């Protein structure tokens, strides 16, 4: 065993000496002359309210008007942030729900928490109202992400170190992504769906090819446990949150942290990470009840959005990248803008 | 004499009881629980009842039969209603310390409101119908058996659960420290325990007596300022 | 990357003497709190020491209470584990782990089984 | 507003109108966490509790009047730090204790620290059953296993003056008893600072009064709660 | 185990054999792409409130 | 998804009769739901309209104070009481369907009508100026529509709703809020407009659409229908 441990660690330092020959720059001094991002002002516009639990998490639609957000009273309640209407209200059977996704065509939504099971909802049904379109079972811990890929296919991370892409018309896993050694908290989608990263408890985020189950490379430079990540609008990089009190940018093609986010005052942990529509502006999301508005290029706040009252659980900008929902552990969600 | 003092804590009472409310209903991450929204009523009845009884203590001047009757409906209607939120709050403890469990009512603070602005209007209204020179002298009310029916005899149905109420929290705030004195002077200042000095003050006895009831149930809004607004952590942190 | 590369250990005899070191890199060990955890064969894991950043929170399980003695070093980033006078059931894999989170003294999961941030292993017999 | 738009504003009132009905389910339930070993007796206070009244199994019981939610884990992972956040807002946490064997009380006590002292397991109460303390009366009357191996302070400590043994209990089995509690108590009043309490309970297995002794603590935990609202505490 | 670590070598060879281009080019990449959307950011330049659809 | 119509028959003048449509198919409680007439040799004239856990009730000027609207959530059933019945009552009732959300689709699902015969402004005219076209198989038609105001709300909904009767079947609904596509309907069919005007286009027209094409307005509350549009063979 003691040859194979060996030859593993000759890897590790045969890559981290590739790596670290191909960082002749650096983000910070490549972006050292452009303009600065300035203040960021931002304010909520509408206060979504009517959830009795902690919001744990949402998900924007791609029209930009509809957000589903889950809570831990057993609601699944879609919103109209225009008018701050509850377009639908979705009872669930386990009130401990840790993620909901909204799939890109407006026809389903789904969502998954420590029963371990991804119960996708019908919401345009001829009948009038949500029922259980799929049972996805055969995770054998906490579901904590979830994300459509098109209107029949989900990934879903999951608490037993696997993330697994399902097949909702069969309720079967077509493939299965192993390789983390922790809890896999949060996954993002690239925006052509072909890759995914997954960044998960054992301070690694790994790039996953989805059509046929491999992790093509790991992420190391986190120190603690990633509960958020979130890809770049091309796809070629993405930003990972952790309890480390960093934000930090992995570009997929040269895999290094360009960048950490990380003052001194902020001591607490990130829970959700999303770029705006041009990536100039990585919203995180702490505990300490703050939303924090970095410069992705600069590692500079270009202001704090505070007006929350508890850990903001959950933090998603829009398609259109115009709007910003953060909801929080209590029961409030904000559109800023 | 008392009559100074009186004017300069109705003054320190109601722009204190001002700085409660502007910042109760605008900032909303001191208003979730249930008691927060008894005390802006009870602070909004507070503020009301100053400003119409310094209102009643200069601007009676005028002779018109009309709004001196008005006036003393408006002082009456304000002080009941006082009355009434501070046996609503007293009312709120024995469904949060005594009946401990099944206490959310929908619309709780909602029937709190008809019971704390509009059994008041009930009793205000029904003595005006009765006769209406009563309240029309400073307009106070001049028939005086009414003062003992309906002012003082509703302030004794209120005292008798307030004071009992005030015994139940002693009894069970010990229970839990035997098994702070900021604490038991809220509790004082929000329910009128202080207004049972009226007993001694308005009987021949002490002139002390008489000035403790112009000194502590004057400052009430104020106290309940710097026991209720000033002198909770959350607010001290959300007025920076 | 977190690893947590922890020295010494050996076939010592009953009463004898043994520093565990444990190297750590890629994180900042100031910030958080250090365990040390033992496995005994074919008896689960176990807690033993637990050190909070620049000490001052020493505390220990019962059986090594009075031997064992932790110490750590926010220069070096290095952990040490002294051990003072050995029973011959202390025979262990005894590892360097850490508390989950920085910033706090809430350490969850340390003994659970694939722990991340948890050493390889160093072997102490006892016989 | 339009036509279309006056009616979806309606539809969201009649939303409105489901969960304030669903908020009265909601807030007349007080979920509980079960969080216990698997030695302990955990599935017999399932068990014992739910004839006299999946990740996630639900255990409902009515004791006068009042619903109870308890909620323990099935095919969740031994990592405890991520979801163990999910459950912030319960009422209290039942920590079932095997308090019989030796070898594995230091093992939850250690979880026991976790609990109490993590930022978002703050300001929940945890309602603490020691469970099999019928075989833990056969072991020290039998004496085999000795306690002072395992913490080497049972030597130099006494039975508490405000104990109330159980007629018909040896001195030495007491003795035993209010040790283990008294570890358990001494983490937990240490860092609370008046923001949650434990409430230690010497529970058999087979007991019947373990709804009861659970409704006695959340009937006080909620007094305490409406306290610190008028900042009494 | 003895299979885990036979996965964990085969991942990082698969690992180690890819291709890296340069840091400073993938710098460039990432800024080339926020300056072409400079316009295609509402989060950077505040809409005119009329645009604003949350107004 | 059903609903069939009872009531209806041979009522003198002046009479009264009770039309309830039962609903077995879909959920009755979250959908608000109307009420339309059809004349014999004549188009579409809207009623009554509900809403679902009714809160406002809408009826239109001719049957504004003798005719009433109720709705029995339990029972699925839907009841249309009239009072004082004019012979112009004279008409089949449907039974109307309608949900109203953001992307939602009112008018969805027709009934199958109740034959009633008695015996012997504000309100925006949906003018249509296209009692008939002659018509093949295979060509692209285009169906005008002209409103007296325009449709296009400040929220950019333009509420312009197409319908399509069958000689021997209920209106079905095609094309709503100006060219949002019904789920059943083919991809065929498509719309436009410029608020005040507006046009249908069926592109690849075969045997099955044939009949009579309604026009609507759902921006005022009393909705009003067209003439028709009768694609004959
Ligand atoms: C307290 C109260 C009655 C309650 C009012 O809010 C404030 C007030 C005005 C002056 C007080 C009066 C009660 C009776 C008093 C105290 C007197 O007898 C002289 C001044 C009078």
């Amino acid at each position: 065993l003691d040859q194979l441990r060996q030859e593993a660690e000759q890897l590790k330092n045969q890559i981290r000496d590739a790596r670290k020959a191909c960082a002749d720059a650096t983000l910070s001094q490549i972006t050292n002359n452009i303009d600065p991002v300035g203040r960021i002002q931002m304010r909520t516009r509408r206060t979504l309210r009517g959830h009795l639990a902690k919001i744990y998490a949402m998900h924007w639609g791609t029209d930009s008007r509809l957000l589903v957000s889950a809570s831990q009273d057993g609601k699944l309640i879609i919103w109209d942030s225009y008018t701050t209407n509850k377009v639908h209200a979705i009872p669930l059977r386990s009130s401990w729900v840790m993620t909901c996704a909204y799939a890109p065509s407006g026809n389903y939504v789904a969502c998954g928490g420590l029963d371990n099971i991804c119960s996708i909802y019908n919401l345009k049904t001829r009948e009038g109202n949500v029922r259980v379109s799929r049972e996805l079972a055969g995770h054998t811990g906490y579901l904590s992400c979830c994300r459509f890929l098109d209107d029949n296919q989900i990934v879903t991370s999951s608490g037993d170190t696997t993330c697994a892409l399902w097949d909702i018309e069969t309720g079967q896993q077509t493939t299965t992504f192993t390789g983390h050694t922790g809890d896999v908290m949060s996954l993002s989608l690239a925006p052509d769906t072909r890759l995914f990263v997954s960044g998960a408890c054992d301070a690694s985020a790994k790039l996953w090819d989805v059509r046929e189950g491999m992790c093509r490379q790991t992420f190391t430079g986190h120190e603690s446990d990633i509960n958020a990540i979130c890809f770049f609008p091309n796809g070629n990089a993405f930003a990972t949150g952790s309890d480390d009190a960093t934000c930090r940018l992995f570009d997929l093609r040269a895999d290094q942290e360009l960048m950490t986010y990380s003052h001194d005052n902020i001591i607490c942990g990130i829970t959700s990470v999303s770029f705006s529509k041009s990536g100039r502006l990585l919203l995180a999301g702490y505990d300490d009840f703050n939303c924090n508005v970095w410069d992705a290029l600069k590692a500079d706040r270009a202001g704090v959005l505070a007006g929350h009252d508890n850990r903001v659980s959950c933090l998603g900008v829009t398609d259109d990248g115009m709007a910003v929902a953060t909801g929080s552990w209590d029961s409030f969600l904000k559109i800023w803008n | 004499a008392l009559t100074f003092i009186t004017y300069i804590g109705c003054g320190l009472s109601s722009i204190f009881l001002s700085v409660t409310l502007v910042t109760y209903i605008a900032f909303e991450k001191i208003r979730r629980d249930y008691p927060s929204k008894i005390l802006i009523q009870l602070c909004a009845a507070l503020l009301l009842l100053n400003l119409i009884f310094l209102l009643d203590s200069w601007i009676a001047l005028y002779n018109t039969r009309g709004f001196c009757i008005a006036v003393a409906v408006f002082l009456h209607y304000f002080l009941l209603v006082s009355f009434t939120w501070m046996g609503l709050e007293a009312f709120h403890m024995y469904l949060a310390l005594v009946k401990v469990f099944n206490t959310y009512i929908r619309k709780y603070i909602l029937k709190f409101c008809i019971v704390g602005w509009g059994i008041p209007a009930v009793v205000v209204s029904i003595v005006l119908t009765i006769s209406p020179d009563n309240y029309g002298i400073f307009c106070w009310i001049n028939s005086n058996v009414v003062f003992y029916i309906t002012v003082v005899g509703y302030f004794c149905v209120i005292f008798l659960l307030n004071v009992s109420m005030f015994i139940v929290v002693l009894v069970q705030l010990c229970r839990i420290k035997k098994k702070d004195l900021r604490s038991i002077a809220g509790l004082t200042f929000l329910l009128g325990i202080t207004w049972g000095f009226a007993f001694f003050a308005w009987g021949p006895v002490n002139v002390t007596f008489m000035y403790l009831f112009a000194i502590f149930n004057t400052l009430q809004g104020f106290f309940i300022f710097i026991f209720y607004c000033a002198a909770k952590e959350n607010v001290r942190k959300q007025w920076r | 990357q977190v690893q947590l590369q922890e020295s010494g250990g050996g076939l010592v005899q009953p009463g004898g003497s043994l520093r565990l070191s444990c190297a750590a890199s890629g994180f900042t060990f100031s910030n958080y709190k250090m365990n040390w955890v033992r496995q005994a064969p074919g008896k689960g894991l176990e807690w033993v020491s637990d050190i909070s950043q620049s000490g001052a929170s020493i505390s220990y399980t019962g059986s090594v209470k009075g031997r064992f003695t932790i110490s750590r070093d926010n220069a070096k980033n290095t952990l040490y584990l002294q051990m003072n006078s050995l029973k011959p059931e202390d025979t262990a894999v005894y590892y360097c782990a850490r508390c989950p989170a920085p910033f706090t003294r809430d350490c969850f999961d340390v003994t659970s089984t694939t722990y991340a941030y948890r050493g390889q292993g160093t072997q102490v017999t006892v016989s | 507003l339009s036509a279309e738009d006056k009616a979806a504003v309606e539809r969201s009132k009649m939303i409105e109108k489901q969960l304030q009905k669903d908020k009265q389910v909601y807030r007349a339930t007080h979920r509980l966490l079960l969080l216990g070993a698997d030695n302990s007796g955990k599935s017999t206070i399932v068990k014992q509790m739910r004839i006299y009244h999946s990740g996630i199994f639900e255990t409902k019981f009515q004791v006068d009047k009042v619903n109870f939610h308890m909620f323990d884990v099935g095919a969740q992972r031994d990592e405890r730090r991520k979801w163990i956040q999910c459950f912030n807002d319960v009422t209290a946490i039942i920590f079932v204790v095997d308090s019989s064997d030796y070898n594995r009380l230091q093992e939850a006590l250690n979880d026991f620290k976790s609990i109490w002292n993590n930022r978002w397991l703050r300001t929940i109460s945890v309602i603490l059953f020691l469970n099999k303390q019928d075989l833990l009366a056969e072991k020290v009357l039998a004496g085999k296993s000795k306690i002072e191996d395992y913490f080497p302070e049972f030597a130099r400590y006494t039975t508490p003056e405000d104990a109330t043994p159980e007629p018909g209990e040896d001195p030495r089995v007491t003795r035993a008893k209010y040790f283990i509690r008294d570890e358990f108590l001494r983490i937990s009043t240490a860092s609370g600072d008046g923001r949650h309490y434990c409430y230690p309970h010497f529970t058999c297995s087979v007991d019947t009064e373990n709804a009861r002794r659970i409704f006695n603590d959340c009937r006080d935990i909620i007094q305490r709660m409406h306290l610190r609202q008028y900042e009494l505490l | 185990s003895i299979a885990q670590a036979r996965k964990l070598v085969e991942q990082l060879k698969m690992e180690a054999n890819i291709d890296r281009i340069k840091v400073s080019k993938a710098a460039a990449d990432l800024m080339a792409y926020c300056e072409a959307h400079a316009k295609e950011d509402p989060l950077l330049t505040p809409v005119p409130a009329s645009e604003n659809p949350f107004r | 998804v059903q609903l069939v119509e009872s009531g209806g028959g041979l009522v003198q003048p002046g009479g009264s009769r009770k039309l309830s449509c039962s609903a077995s198919g879909f959920a009755f409680s979250s959908f608000g739901m109307h009420w339309v007439r059809q004349a014999p040799e004549k188009g579409l004239e809207w009623v009554a309209y509900i809403s679902s856990g009714s809160g406002t009730i809408y009826y239109a000027d001719t049957v504004k104070g003798r005719f009433t609207i109720s709705r029995d959530d339990p029972k699925n059933t839907l009841f249309l009481q009239m009072t004082s019945l004019r012979s112009e009552d004279t008409a089949m009732y449907y039974c109307v369907r309608s949900i109203y959300y953001y992307g939602s689709s009112p008018f969805d699902f027709w009934g199958q009508g109740t034959t009633l015969t008695v015996s012997s402004s504000s309100d925006i005219v949906m003018t249509q100026a296209t009692s008939s076209v002659p018509v093949t198989p295979g060509e692209s038609v285009s169906i005008s529509c002209r409103s007296s105001k325009s449709l296009l709300h400040s929220n950019g909904n333009t509420y312009l709703y197409w319908f399509l009767q069958r000689p021997g079947q209920s209106p079905q609904l095609l094309i709503y809020r100006m060219s949002n596509l019904a789920s059943g309907v083919p991809d065929r069919f498509s719309g436009s407009g410029s608020g005040t005007a507006f046009t249908l286009t069926i592109s690849r027209l075969e045997a099955e659409d044939v009949g009579v094409y309604y026009c609507m307005q759902h921006l005022e509350y009393p909705l009003t229908f067209g003439a028709g549009t009768k694609l004959e063979l």
